[PDB]
């Protein structure tokens, strides 16, 4: 989404989970801010819908 | 003839959404906690001892009540 964005992911703004120990823990981790990150990705969407067809 | 209505956000905007990790710390010191337990400690020892002196008071009249029947 970051590398070779798609639709309109380049207009969004949102951080990147890294982990350090390439262990469950560290993935884990990584799933749960990029749950958050998806909540402050939605609140953008919401802010910005456009008008228009469909 | 009239205006093109759609689902849109409200005018301004939406409120602020929270995302941000919330654990608030809400704990005591280890030292509070230790003290408690170590004075939960002493006041219980100090009970026992005085039950424990008591019982081996009873134990010792009770034995001399069989002594005293024993012939």
């Amino acid at each position: 989404r970051k590398t070779q964005p798609y639709d309109v992911y380049d207009q969004v703004e949102f951080d990147v989970p890294i982990g350090s120990r390439g262990d469950c823990y560290d993935r884990y981790l990584c799933r749960v801010e990029e749950m958050r990150q998806s909540l402050r990705i939605i609140s953008q969407c919401l802010n910005k819908m456009p008008p228009g067809e469909i | 003839a009239s205006k093109v209505k759609q689902d849109m956000p409200p005018p301004g905007g939406y409120g602020p959404i929270d995302y941000k990790r919330n654990l608030p710390r809400r704990g005591l010191s280890g030292y509070s906690m230790f003290a408690v337990g170590i004075g939960t400690l002493l006041f219980g020892y100090w009970s026992m001892m005085k039950w424990n002196r008591e019982r081996r008071r009873l134990q010792i009249e009770d034995f001399e009540a069989r002594i005293a029947l024993m012939p």
